[PDB]
């Protein structure tokens, strides 16, 4: 829930970069 | 003295031709380079986006009245009452104590 | 003295380098030297890391949809919002309490 022309909309843009920080970090595994 | 006077005697200075890439854009740099406003500190961006909401549903006028009326006033009120009954109870306190010193000193 | 690194030792070898690339992730698309710190690192924790994601076990798994739901602002709670947020903004942008 997130309400329109708000603070909370600008707080929630932040979460999502930092969520795709990871998804340009994490390679590890069952390496080659 | 030769030397001196044939290095002041130079070809000028041709070699820039008036660089300046960037370094540093006037608006877009602070609004939007990159993301997340550089520096936003998201206060003064809910202060655009607010001003930008209530300028465009033309909501202005009844915010402005009620605020005229507004919701902190009644805090701020209510706080001075306060204040002021603090100070007559102080005072009260700091006069009977003044009283029962004299009466001791009178007393001994 | 089989100390890994110092938590200042460790700002040379990738740190800040790697959240000043990761933060600009605009650029990040450029792997330059960007590839490096990544390797550095990827490397330097390979002894000690094990990572599986839900790609491993996907047979019977269901998915997760997001969804974002916008909710609009009350008459009286638009009120409070405004005087609020005006005597924020005189406050903070200059003398206060």
């Amino acid at each position: 829930f997130v309400s329109e022309h708000t603070i909370e909309s600008n707080i929630l843009k932040k979460a999502n970069q930092k969520r795709q920080l990871d998804n340009v970090v994490i390679q590890e595994g069952d390496f080659t | 003295v030769q030397l001196e006077k044939a290095v002041r005697t130079k070809s000028n200075e041709s070699r820039q031709h008036l660089r300046r890439p960037l370094k540093r854009p006037p608006l877009l740099e602070q609004i939007i380079s990159g993301g997340l406003r550089p520096k936003l500190t998201t206060l003064e961006k809910s202060q655009l986006d607010w001003a930008s909401y209530v300028d465009r549903a033309g909501l202005n006028d009844e915010l402005v009245l009620h605020n005229k009326d507004g919701f902190l006033a009644r805090q701020e009120f209510l706080q001075r009452v306060g204040s002021a009954e603090d100070e007559r109870y102080k005072e009260l306190r700091r006069q009977q104590l003044a009283q029962q010193l004299q009466q001791d000193s009178e007393a001994s | 003295v089989s100390g890994f690194a110092d938590l200042d030792a460790f700002q040379q070898w990738f740190g800040r380098p790697v959240d000043k690339i990761i933060e600009t992730g605009q650029n990040f698309g450029q792997d330059k030297e960007t590839k490096k710190t990544v390797a550095k690192l990827h490397q330097v924790l390979r002894p000690y890391l094990l990572r599986r994601l839900k790609a491993d076990v996907e047979k019977q798994m269901p998915a997760k949809y997001e969804h974002i739901v916008y909710c609009k602002l009350s008459k009286r709670q638009r009120f409070l919002y405004d005087d609020f947020m005006s005597r924020a903004q005189t406050k903070a942008t200059l003398a206060s309490g």
